[PDB]
């Protein structure tokens, strides 16, 4: 078929700045070209068809030109909702085909993990496994370490982390760090402990809670 | 108005078959074209096949000819993708996309999707397809108290995860699923609550997986 | 009015901040904004029938795509793209969403015309030159015009790239009653041949005309001077 290629792959900009992505052809496809917009989760929506012209709900600040086989979509005040993948079609030749996206990223101030800690739920050890969680809220950037203090003695291989993407209204990130342990061992400590270092802090957090007391 | 609402989530072993519905409203649905477009995990988008329920033309696309069957019914307004048999290599996430057309010089026309379905996923697999877990974390000794739910074990992804059934989303964070050392997926879910609130005020998770018919809500229990 | 006065566009039409821009054709008013002060901007507006129009004019002022669409901004209905030169093409759709009907019309008034389209191509052709006028059929790799005299028939292949082959069929089986043809690309020349001789030369101009050059009694040379046709039986009577 026809192939698209887009450019850049990821991106990061600030509020307000003026962001364009390009999508280039292989062939004349002068009008047909549409641009969707696949936010966080689901699902695409239709922002631009006919590489000019502008779809009903859109906002303004959203653009869109281009003719032969090079093409621009064009942000002209950045938005933190804006945070999703764009993609590029043409409906020129048969068949349809989609170009690769391209990441948009949000650039914001530092400050804070905001860490928290939750023990067990008693009920997990109704199984012989425990679980401990350590929670980092509302940060920037993504970069972030997390360390699982036991009888201040780190623990190995039995931990797990997940991030959340980049959130729509102040676009930070979210943080879970999992430790699983089984209740055989659980039992053998007191202090379980969380040490957090981001870039954004001063010194390393550590939140932490005796176990059952 | 304009709704494309589509069918649930899906298991299916190797060689089962499948049809998956599109239920339409909101339109002239014998008017509009009906299209169906593929994105692999993580993947591009692909676009599968077309239906114009008018005289109910298929125009397959040439990845996918003799694959996979589209059909339309205008007498229920629904369109459908059906399966003649289910490979291990067809788990991706599918779509029901309302088509505007246009004649791309010459001798053919393509279209452009303006309205979209939220999405069938599919996953292929010959595993055992567990339900969730229930296990809640309390909150204790907060800053604004944070507080969730904890999901471990189950198979295939995707969960819904909702907190006092709706109308609480002002500091809802669900995790992406995390693929543990046992092929089962663990997420969770967590809420930033006012301190203050704490058992003048009950939190409750209403966990959804359909795959496995599961669905358990439990309460947090602070303590 | 003022600060925006006028200029004239490739089809009869007028075209006259917080650049801004006011348009008026078809017993109603467009305006939309420009991005230069010459008229290279969008012009939108509203038909009675709750039909969208939009009226595209290029940035180097010689080429307005005048579209219609239906209540929605999406789906069209005409397109008609108007270039400086004359050189239109106007598209019209089934609102099965498959052009219709297409009608391509050069710069020296020759129109040509496609009529029921099917949905893969299969339509009328007929060719609107000066005087007369050629019909014929559309297939999926090239425009076929034929004209017929008895046994004879005359058909004109237009190519897709746009270039011209003419070829000759009889189904007569006399040998001094069957007429063989031979064509030269490079001139744009028909040799009709009868009976190991040659008859006349058709050439098929730049200009979108057709001349008749008969040759002598021997059919070694031509003689006298070439006759444009102007009768579709002029066409016939050649292929007497």
């Amino acid at each position: 078929a026809i192939q698209l290629t887009q450019s850049p792959s990821s991106l990061s900009a600030s509020v307000g700045d003026r962001v364009t992505i390009t999508c280039r052809a292989s062939q004349g496809i002068s009008n047909a070209l549409a641009w969707y917009q696949q936010k966080p989760g689901k699902a695409p929506k239709l922002l631009i068809y006919d590489a000019s012209s502008l779809e009903r709900g859109v906002p303004s600040r959203f653009s869109g030109s281009g003719f032969g086989t090079d093409f621009t979509l064009t942000i002209s005040s950045l938005q933190p909702e804006d945070f999703a993948i764009y993609y590029c079609q043409q409906f020129n030749g048969f068949p349809n085909t989609f170009g690769q996206g391209t990441r948009v990223e949000i650039k914001r101030t530092v400050a804070a993990p905001s860490v928290f800690i939750f023990p067990p739920s008693d009920e997990q050890l109704k199984s012989g496994t425990a679980s401990v969680v350590c929670l980092l809220n509302n940060f920037y950037p993504r970069e972030a370490k997390v360390q699982w203090k036991v009888d201040n003695a780190l623990q190995s291989g039995n931990s797990q982390e997940s991030v959340t993407e980049q959130d729509s209204k102040d676009s930070t990130y979210s943080l879970s760090s999992t430790l699983t342990l089984s209740k055989a061992d659980y039992e053998k400590h007191k202090v379980y402990a969380c040490e957090v270092t981001h870039q954004g802090l001063s010194s390393p957090v550590t939140k932490s809670f005796n176990r059952g007391e | 108005e304009v709704q494309l609402v589509q069918s649930g989530a899906e298991v299916k072993m190797p060689g089962e078959s499948l049809k998956i519905s599109c239920e339409v409203s909101g339109y002239s649905f014998t008017s509009y074209w009906i299209g169906w477009v593929r994105q692999m995990p993580g993947k591009g988008l692909e676009w599968m096949g077309i239906i114009y329920p008018g005289d109910s033309d298929t125009r397959y696309s040439p990845s996918f000819q003799g694959q996979v069957t589209i059909s339309a019914d205008k007498s229920i307004s629904t369109a459908y993708l059906q399966w003649s048999s289910l490979k291990a290599s067809d788990t991706a996430m599918y779509y029901c996309t309302r088509s505007i057309s246009r004649s791309g010089p010459g001798f053919s026309l393509s279209w452009f999707f303006d309205y979209w379905g939220q999405g069938t996923l599919v996953t292929v697999s010959s595993a055992s397809t567990k339900g969730p877990s229930v296990f809640p974390l309390a909150p204790s000794s907060k800053s604004t108290a944070a507080l969730g739910c904890l999901v471990k074990d189950y198979f295939p992804e995707p969960v819904t995860v909702s907190w006092n059934s709706g109308a609480l989303t002002s500091g809802v964070h669900t995790f992406p699923a995390v693929l543990q050392s046992s092929g089962l997926y663990s997420l969770s879910s967590v809420v930033t609550v006012p301190s203050s609130s704490l058992g003048t005020q009950t939190y409750i998770c209403n966990v959804n997986h359909k795959p496995s018919n599961t669905k358990v809500d439990k309460r947090v229990e602070p303590k | 009015e003022k600060n925006s006065v006028s200029v004239d566009l490739p089809g009869e039409m007028k075209v006259l901040n917080k650049y801004d821009l006011i348009a008026t054709v078809d017993k109603l008013e467009l305006k939309g904004t420009s991005d230069k002060n010459n008229g290279s901007g969008v012009l939108e507006g509203v038909k009675a029938d709750k039909s969208k129009v939009k009226l595209t004019i290029s940035d180097d002022l010689g080429q307005t795509t005048l579209e219609v669409f239906k209540e929605d901004g999406k789906t069209l209905v005409s397109k008609k793209v108007t270039s400086k030169d004359k050189s239109s093409t106007e598209e019209k759709f089934n609102e099965k969403g498959e052009v219709s009907e297409k009608i391509i019309t050069r710069a020296d008034g020759t129109r040509l015309e496609y009529t029921g389209i099917k949905s893969d191509g299969s339509g009328k052709a007929k060719e609107v030159l000066k005087g007369y006028v050629l019909e014929g059929t559309l297939t999926a790799e090239k425009t076929t015009l034929v004209v017929k005299e008895g046994t004879v028939t005359l058909s004109k292949n237009i190519s897709k790239s746009g270039e011209v082959s003419v070829e000759l069929n009889d189904t007569d089986s006399s040998a001094a009653t069957k007429k063989t043809a031979a064509w030269n690309s490079g001139t744009s020349t028909l040799t009709i041949t009868v009976n190991s001789k040659k008859t006349k030369d058709l050439v098929f101009t730049k200009e979108n005309t057709i001349t008749v050059q008969q040759y002598d009694s021997n059919g070694t040379k031509l003689e006298g001077s070439a006759v444009e046709i102007t009768k579709l039986d002029e066409i016939k009577n050649a292929l007497k």
